[PDB]
């Protein structure tokens, strides 16, 4: 379980309150705080909803609750907002983003790879004998793969399901199983068999994760669905503290001409040298990560800096 | 500031850890600059010690040398730098500011900054422990400024002689030799004392460490080099006491040299140039006054190369200079300090800096850098100020 802060600005609020929105709807967010100039005003708790229709309504009345507020804030007022949520997949639902990223995933998973020819494996069709396959086959060769909604939570969910006949038929006069070493002189339909996909059974969806070992197993001419297994652990009542102040925000990239000179960013505004030396003693020491001044965020090394005024 | 009240969010990215140390680096260095090179001046000598006394007196001043009311005051006529040409270590030891006056009328903005350093108040009475210094005869300091200082209702004790030697005896006598340590300087050497001011100013213990509660300061005594021995009255006073001289041969000579030698007992040191900033630039190398590569604050003054009577300037900023780093202050009826002290020199340019000076400031500084420049008064060319703020790295 992590305590963590996070301050953020005026003009990107609805953006911040759009989050937790999206944290409520997926069942992960227990509690959320609000408090006024540090002063708490009012108290959200989402224990028993269970359902997707329940935590909108609830993700709605946050947003109700604190929007003239956050839109008329004056210079030297705030807002805080003090979450708790839990972590896992076996205490959360699935977004429809990470759903669709392990769509595209297991659409391109190889299923059967193409082998030298030299036992059994996979052949294809070659002016009517069996010889070396040019491609490995893929999960969405066999199967496709379908985001609907669960009709008792609301929640998105993935399943599988078999291609048609016409499809597999024209997979089945080009590729195939071959028992035996091939050839390449052997007739096909006499040296291959045709491969037999299974019939998904399993769903995706809360408390289960995609089992990577048993899903498209291979024995023989036999391929196994999609298959589904219990989802890994996660923590319990992490907390999120996050500030709304009236800040103006500037980002600098470093590796620009066009820049804000280091000369010119101590012009406009006054800071502390105490942190300044903070950042640079720990830009000193390893990879400089390890520490509460800098971090890595998407590639790259960031450091956020306060100014005492201008 | 709290964050409820910043005025912005800055977001700094990098690809590679070098690019982003580099620009926190260069971050730093225009922070410090921009923040701590500052100008202390005002329109005319007399404006430019009562800013010293407004910012660094009495004040809310970050760096300010005392943040309670003042008990004492030193007073020195504007144009007689001969008179109070030792007054820089009374002022020092006494906690008090150093002020100018015009010789005939006490300026109405004196009048004022009085009153402010020393809290004096309508609603309030002036107690015993309020006194005024004046540092001169009655050609350098009238008897109407002794007397209008009077009538306010404070006391007044005039420090002087028959000439500018018995003035600087007058003056020694009060600072004290609590440490067995005196300086000498010749009739002829202005800017030689000037540059040692702020060493003498410096407030010590017996034991020689630094002490701004507790310490006492180094008298600076005047005599005629142009002689072939000292008289009596110089000789009483130094006892058995080491001795310093500022300033060359043709300031004090080598039989007046001899003649203290005997006196005292005890090998007199010479410090000394070649000219005016030469000599300047020998009390920065000296490891006695300012160790090597250990100073962070340096202040910048006029030489007087033009007129003499501009000396004044660092007159009036060297009790400064000499306690910059701490605050005197109290809790209940207990004196303490804020900080930490770390004295400063004064460099004496006008129009350029002598490549001496310039040796001078980086041995002294330390490997950080400099933390602190202030510039005392107008009429000094940028040259040198941006020539010290490189010297600096600032």
């Amino acid at each position: 379980p992590v305590t963590e802060n996070y301050v953020t600005v005026q003009k990107d609020w609805k953006n911040t309150v759009k989050k937790i929105q999206e944290a409520i709807k997926l069942k992960s967010v227990t509690s959320v705080e609000v408090s006024y100039n540090d002063k708490s005003v009012s108290t959200i708790d989402l224990s028993g909803k269970t359902k997707v229709s329940e935590l909108e309504a609830e993700a709605e009345n946050l947003y109700n609750l604190v929007d003239s507020k956050l839109s008329n804030l004056d210079d030297g007022d705030s807002v805080t907002f003090k979450v708790t949520y839990n972590t896992g997949f076996n205490k959360r639902f699935y977004s429809k983003s990470e759903l669709e990223k392990i769509k595209t995933q297991l659409e391109k998973k190889v299923v059967v790879a193409k082998g030298d020819g030299k036992a059994a494996g996979l052949a294809m069709n070659e002016n009517g004998k069996a010889v070396v396959a040019d491609r490995d086959l893929v999960a969405s060769d066999f199967y496709n793969f379908i985001i609907s909604t669960d009709t008792s939570t609301g929640e998105y969910i993935l399943k599988s399901e078999k291609k048609g006949a016409a499809s597999l038929d024209a997979l089945n006069e080009k590729y195939g199983y071959a028992a035996l070493a091939i050839d390449g002189t052997g007739d096909f339909g006499t040296v291959t068999e045709s491969y037999v996909p299974a019939a998904p059974t399993d769903i995706l969806k809360s408390t289960k994760q995609i089992d990577e070992t048993a899903s498209f197993e291979n024995t023989g001419k036999d391929i196994a669905a999609m298959t589904v297994k219990a989802a890994d652990p996660g923590e319990d009542g992490n907390i999120a503290n996050i500030k709304v102040i009236n800040a103006k925000e500037t980002t600098i990239d470093v590796d620009s001409k066009s820049s804000t000179s280091a000369e010119d960013l101590a012009k406009k505004y006054v800071f502390d040298d105490k942190d300044l030396k903070a950042v640079y003693d720990q830009l000193n020491e390893g990879d400089g990560t390890t520490g509460k001044y800098v971090e890595k965020v998407d590639g790259r090394y960031q450091v956020v800096l306060y100014p005492e005024g201008k | 500031t709290d964050i409820e009240n910043v005025p912005a969010k800055i977001v700094l990215k990098a690809d590679k850890q070098k690019d982003m140390k580099d620009y926190i680096d260069d971050l730093r260095t225009y922070n410090n600059s921009y923040s701590n090179v500052v100008t202390v001046a005002g329109e005319d000598r007399i404006e430019t010690a009562i800013e010293l006394s407004y910012k660094y007196y009495n004040s809310d001043d970050d760096n300010a040398v005392t943040d309670i009311a003042a008990d004492n005051v030193v007073l020195v006529g504007s144009q007689a730098i001969v008179d109070g040409l030792v007054a820089s270590p009374l002022a020092s030891e006494k906690h008090a500011p150093l002020l100018l006056t015009s010789k005939d009328k006490l300026d109405s903005s004196v009048k004022s900054e009085i009153k402010r350093v020393m809290d004096l108040k309508t609603t309030s009475g002036i107690n015993t422990s309020k006194k005024v210094y004046l540092a001169g005869g009655v050609n350098s300091i009238s008897k109407d400024v002794e007397n209008e200082l009077k009538d306010m209702g404070v006391k007044v004790v005039r420090l002087a002689g028959d000439d500018r030697y018995e003035t600087s005896l007058a003056i020694a006598d009060e600072v004290g030799l609590d440490n067995d340590k005196a300086f000498v300087v010749g009739g002829t050497g202005l800017a030689d004392a000037m540059s040692i001011a702020p060493v003498a100013s410096q407030l010590k213990d017996s034991n020689g460490n630094m002490d701004v509660v507790d310490g006492d300061a180094t008298p600076i005594v005047v005599v005629d080099g142009k002689a072939k021995d000292i008289n009596a009255a110089t000789e009483d006073f130094l006892d058995n006491a080491q001795v310093d001289i500022i300033g060359g041969e043709n300031s004090v000579s080598k039989d007046i040299e001899e003649a203290i030698d005997d006196a005292t007992g005890k090998e007199p040191n010479r410090t000394s140039g070649d000219d005016r900033q030469d000599t300047n630039a020998e009390v920065m190398k000296e490891t006695d006054y300012f160790e090597k590569a250990s100073v962070e604050n340096y202040f910048v003054a006029k030489d007087g190369s033009t007129k003499e009577d501009q000396l004044v300037d660092a007159l009036a900023a060297a009790p400064v200079a000499a306690n910059f780093g701490a605050t005197y202050t109290k809790n209940g009826s207990t004196y303490t300090k804020s900080g930490n002290v770390s004295p400063a020199p004064i460099v004496l340019a006008t129009d350029t800096l002598s490549g001496d000076q310039n040796v001078g400031v980086s041995k002294s500084v330390s490997d950080d850098g400099g933390k602190n420049l202030v510039q005392v008064g107008k009429g000094i060319a940028s040259s040198v100020i941006s020539k010290m703020k490189d010297l600096l790295d600032m």
